[PDB]
């Protein structure tokens, strides 16, 4: 029990660190774009642009190196999820409808199981009734099924 | 004829009759993204895509071998011109 | 199952290749083109790369939230089309065996 909790905590910490690093990368890219749009052409601005580019490259390299660690806890995303997330929204209706379909399938399964159970119970009862000589195997049939 | 006492069929595991969500203690995430709360009221507004997961970040998302030093120097020379 | 590390490595390799191609194209592009157009193209490329990295960020956040719901979801789907396949197999068996009737 303790090992699973420790592994979960380590995975959460690693994912939080990755999230923070990627957020910093995104902020640096936003700053880079802002500087490019409002570039004055001064040598100091050029040096700042070079430093920002170097920092972005170093951050990307560090993220690639850390995320590729075989010992990292990071090591499924279906293509349908990628297709659904391309619609500019908050990702809930896909899960809602597909879980609704899942629940409908489960309710169908339970209802058909109950129906089949009553079917074979009634059939066993009547086979015992009109055919007492076959009563003994029928119960064994239940033992063979249940 | 086919009644073989040696042939015994076991119950399918897990049993679909039982609550399969709670078999492995898998109710936390289901409750987190449940359609409705315990009182039946809507919890959160529902939508389709990942856009609202990036709204907190700055920006306007209206529509949704290699020498780095040499490239940086080339960009610097181009910008200074 | 696709490893997240492999996806991240592939995305980084694609980003590096795109950046190298853009730098090369700027290198052999004639100087007659105004620097404003090149700056706009570089900004657009940076925005696209940032969007890809933000998609990776969203995937990382989802994995941080992560599989329990995914595992239940996949198991229930497997049960569903297994039942459907059993029904179709029953129908096919009756269609085939009607000849022997």
């Amino acid at each position: 029990m303790n090992g699973n909790s420790t592994n979960n905590e380590q995975l959460q910490q690693e994912l939080a660190t990755t999230q923070d690093q990627v957020a910093s990368i995104i902020e640096s890219f936003v700053e880079l774009g802002v500087s490019i749009y409002d570039f004055p052409g001064t040598p100091e601005a050029t040096k700042g642009m070079i430093t920002n580019l170097q920092r972005n490259v170093d951050r990307l390299y560090k993220l690639n190196v850390r995320s590729n660690d075989p010992q990292s806890s990071l090591s499924d995303i279906p293509l349908e999820v990628v297709q659904y997330i391309e619609d500019g929204r908050n990702p809930d209706i896909y899960t809602r409808e597909f879980v609704e379909a899942i629940r409908r399938s489960n309710q169908y399964q339970r209802g058909k199981m109950h129906g089949l159970k009553q079917l074979r119970d009634s059939l066993a009862d009547k086979i015992v009734d009109e055919f007492p000589e076959l009563k003994e195997p029928v119960e064994d049939i239940i033992k063979r099924t249940s | 004829y086919y009644v073989d006492p040696e042939t015994t069929y076991t119950y399918q595991q897990p049993n679909p009759l039982q609550d399969l969500i709670s078999v492995y203690g898998l109710d936390d995430i289901s409750r987190q993204v449940a359609r409705t709360n315990l009182d039946g009221t809507k919890a959160v507004k529902l939508r389709k895509s990942y856009k609202n997961q990036i709204a907190d970040l700055s920006g306007k998302f209206s529509t949704i071998n290699f020498d780095w030093d040499l490239c940086s120097s080339v960009l610097s020379q181009f910008e200074r011109s | 199952q696709v490893s997240l590390a492999l996806v991240i490595r592939n995305l980084t390799v694609f980003t590096m290749k795109e950046l190298a191609q853009y730098m090369k194209t700027n290198v052999h592009t004639q100087a007659n083109e105004p620097n404003s157009a090149k700056k706009i193209r570089f900004l657009q490329l940076i925005i696209f790369l940032r969007t890809q990295f933000l998609k990776l960020y969203v995937l990382v956040k989802w994995t941080r939230t992560i599989h329990v719901l995914i595992d239940l979801l996949n198991w229930f789907r497997t049960t569903n089309m297994n039942v459907n396949n059993c029904i179709w197999a029953l129908k096919s068996s009756l269609n085939s065996m009607t000849n022997a009737k």
